[PDB]
């Protein structure tokens, strides 16, 4: 089968401006395993991004955690760009600090 | 608790992508990791600290080398045209009286198509590919007995050993840092977002309360953290201006009494 | 290979009754711990069973209605649940009806014979059509809410299984392997494969269908 | 005098369309100045046409599916509009479905061939079935609101006409001649005589019926 | 507008002491003729008993109806099968707008219209089987075709023209209704108001309820005749309990030029 | 066809107690012609009951007017019994002074 990916962008700790935190872009429930993930700072591919072990859940769909260390400002915009076989064009998700 | 091996082989991996990789899990905690490139089973996260003997990790690596072989063999018996994604879920869960219950499922292109039947000592399945792969694996020397030991002795002993060596790793209790926030996304209807930020174990419940009364539970989202911890968030859409009279209730194991969060 | 089949219908299978709507399996997944019935060729080419109806007898004829002998199970097609097989497919048939220029409704009929008794719990729904006011074209829709229930299959019994899928855009040339669930709030046209899924036909009803034994 | 008939369906008749509900004639009366179609034996024994559908081809077979030639019209039965004849009845069939007790549903099928083109304005209705909640049994009903429209019959064409009646009480032994209207707020069961009246079947669909050439 | 029509009815198994055949002749909405197999004589009705119609006129009608009595009773014989049978006939002609006669010749067997008279070919037409039988039998009578042709194309128009001279006053009778707008409590919370028009002619009367002078809807109306040719009508309406007042029944009949307003009576 | 009869019972002039009037029972729209009508005084067939000629209306259904002279009292009930081939049991209709 082929499954579209589910993207969530959040912070490891509450997004206190001016302190150091971790941005996680968690992609889950996709199939097959090949996926393109870029964290983005104002539209810029963040090169210092580490990913977790490509795993799968009980429903045989794969999941991945991309993360980066960061310090939030009151003016910056973080997003997560994903491309998968199921996506025509790469989807983008902005990080609402509420999450 | 349960020890599970998440095995994945792809018939056409990307360049620099291992065509085989494994992730081992003790409950919801990643401890083992393998792939075809490095070819060695290395501990993960906070399992590099447990007092495991030195050969333990080599013995694991030898087991996973046998499995790497088998999984790569299957694509051969497949026939047809590629690509393929062969998956395997191998493990054992310690039942109440040291009675390990094994698990041995396999999914081809994401469709559960095969099992290992202990009653018959062989890989079973009725999908055509299930038959092909199962016959091929059945003819690969002692692969039947290798898997039989991997499920009936190797896995349960590893579990009991890891449990004694991992008691602390398993009794990790990190209570969540909560942050109830408000978002005016919908016109005339502001959505309230409750967020538990770094916690372990992953069992956490989020309720919403309306003026001290039970208002429900929002849309729930759940995920891991870069430290192996977990993150949780709930969203509830309420009428604009009633947000002040709303509270979020979190029931986590690391909180001895359920916590109450305000705006 | 093409044969005209006279199916003599049996009694309704639970939860269906002669005075109730016909229930069918709507989604492509199942209640926790059970599975759908799948008529499959391989892991990439399979269709999920939606409509279940028991066939009390099968009479075989050639394309001129001259009697023929009961053909053998179609090689490569089988009815599976999770990893185990449960039935043999003896004849297949698809109905491609162009709802619009791009929207196509493909209904597939599978005449199977159960080889191993079984049961499944599936999420069932029915067909409905709301009254309107005047010549307003009311559409044929599928109910959204599902009612979980158990469907039981008896060994050696004949069963007529159905899958309808709406194929958007361009259409492939051969057998449509598109496994689409019964989208809710989506209108469906009637075709010969669906007349028995409005209400359970009375026992001993007959239908002749022009089927094949190969894909 | 019993033949299995294979009917090949034509295009919908106005106001029916492949993407609309099937309109059927609801009551036993007509707009002022028009009339119902009646399939009649005499003034005392006649049935009002409710369901109309055009047949593009008729192939005749014996009760064993051995070819036959098109019989002669059933003498004594005729399609009468007002006091004028319009078609000959070639084959009939009745389907008796026991709804609970003290109620029988009788659906009558008339394979007629038109002999004089004609037009009639009838009060038309449709089958609808409201969505419900849970395993609640929703009924198949006829709408109360009728829509007046014209039905046109072209000469020499084949037609399948239908009358369904809910026979309350004791039952006669032979052909049931009860001319009952399509009752609103009454629940109807499906039988083979009604499968083509949910939505117009796509052109060239086939159906075989076991019909008689005498009453 | 004006139409001379004859209503013929024959019954195959009539009641004991009941005529097996009877006729009523009608000018507009007024009966002027009566016949039956028993008395066998066409007698005037209502205010047509004072018409200056000569006896010859009424003798000619009686003889015509004797011929029709024959044809009608003959029909049952030619029918066959088991009874009972009720054969009805509507034969007449209407004065069209431009002094033109429109014939009418319809026949109904057991309450089902099955036969007509085709003036072209002078034949009874119909495709119901009984239509064929009765039609052939009547076609084999003594110029019965020519008698029906004349009764439709000459005799009826001529009789119509005369009846308009001697009895025109009978049709323009005008008697206005005596009203009563009573109130009945239908159920706790509601009350049915009954407006009753009692003796009037012509039959056309329209009732309308009014709500504090605003338009309200005329409710279920039932309507019928009286022994003297006058009519009775009554309409009901369900209004809220205690709002029985603020309601006036407005009646519009030919008798009253200005529409009459009726009020509840204590 | 067989048509069930429609029965209406009313008085000739406005219902007034102690004042001679006419009770009419109008039976209409029935078929066949034989019909059985009885006016009833507190449950008794009035022997002095007169009717009209059996006529029919435009749809070929018969209609009849039964009438009798009477005098309304305070305590009294008049009704109309009709039996026809289409009625299992004889139908009864009471005269309310409304009509």
């Amino acid at each position: 089968i082929q499954r579209t990916p589910k993207i969530q962008v959040y912070s490891r700790h509450p997004a206190e401006n001016g302190k150091s935190n971790f941005l996680n872009c968690y992609v889950s429930g996709f199939h097959p395993s090949d996926i393109e993930v870029d964290l983005l700072k104002n539209g810029e591919r963040i090169e210092k991004v580490e990913h977790s072990d490509l795993s799968f859940s009980k429903d045989w769909s794969f999941y991945l955690l991309y993360y980066t260390e960061f310090t939030p400002t009151e003016k910056d915009e973080y997003a997560c760009r994903v491309n998968h076989v199921t996506l025509s064009q790469p989807k983008i998700v902005k990080w609402d600090r509420d999450m | 608790l349960s020890l599970l091996y998440h095995l994945t082989a792809v018939s056409s991996p990307a360049p620099g992508t291992p065509a085989f990789w494994v992730s081992g899990w003790l409950g919801p905690q990643q401890y083992l990791s393998y792939n075809s490139l490095r070819g060695e089973a290395e501990p993960c996260g906070a399992w590099v600290w447990e007092n495991q003997v030195s050969w333990y990790w080599e013995k694991e690596t030898t087991d996973l080398r046998i499995k790497e072989k088998l999984f790569l063999e299957a694509f051969k018996a497949l026939g047809g045209k590629g690509p393929y994604t062969l998956q395997g879920l191998l493990g054992c869960e310690l039942g109440p009286d040291n009675t390990s219950v094994p698990t041995a499922k396999f999914a081809l292109n994401g469709e559960e198509f095969m099992n290992f039947d202990l009653k018959q000592g062989t890989w079973g399945g009725d999908w055509p590919e299930a038959l092909a792969i199962s016959q091929r694996w059945q003819q690969q020397d002692k692969a039947a007995n290798k898997e039989l030991t991997f499920l009936l002795f190797s896995c349960p002993h590893r579990l009991r050993e890891h449990l004694e060596r991992g008691r602390g790793n398993l009794e990790w209790k990190e209570p969540p840092s909560m942050r109830l926030k408000a978002r005016p996304s919908s016109p005339g209807f502001s959505v309230l977002t409750c967020s538990a930020f770094s916690f372990y174990p992953p069992e956490l419940q989020l309720r919403f309360l309306r003026n001290g009364l039970a208002a429900g539970t929002g849309q729930g989202d759940f995920g891991p953290n870069s430290d192996g911890s977990f993150h949780a968030s709930s969203s509830l859409t309420v009428k604009s201006g009633d947000e002040h009279h709303y509270c979020c209730i979190v029931q986590h194991a690391g909180l001895a009494q359920p916590l109450r969060v305000e705006l | 290979e093409e044969y005209k089949v006279v199916l003599t219908f049996g009694s309704p299978m639970s939860p269906n009754a002669n005075n109730k709507q016909t229930w069918v399996n709507k989604p492509l997944d199942a209640p926790s711990g059970h599975y759908n019935v799948k008529i499959a060729k391989d892991v990439d080419h399979y269709l999920t069973m939606q409509g279940f109806t028991s066939i009390a007898s099968v009479d075989w004829y050639t394309i001129d209605f001259q009697p023929s002998e009961a053909p053998a199970p179609i090689k490569g097609l089988q009815v599976l649940v999770n990893i185990s097989k449960k039935a043999d497919v003896y004849a297949v048939k698809q109905f491609v009806t162009a709802q619009t220029n791009n929207k196509h409704q493909v209904t597939s009929l599978f005449l199977v014979k159960v080889t191993t008794g079984f049961q499944v719990n599936n999420y069932l729904s029915y067909f409905y059509r709301a009254s309107a006011t005047g010549d307003a074209t009311t559409n044929l829709l599928v109910r959204g809410d599902t009612y979980t229930a158990g469907i039981s299959f008896t060994q050696g019994g004949w069963y007529l299984l159905t899958n309808t899928s709406i194929v958007d855009g361009a259409m492939p040339p051969g057998w449509v392997w598109n496994n689409v669930e019964l989208k809710t709030n989506t209108a469906y046209h009637m075709d010969k494969g669906l007349v028995h899924l409005i209400m359970p036909l009375p026992e001993s009803t007959q239908m002749c269908y022009e089927m094949l034994t190969s894909i």
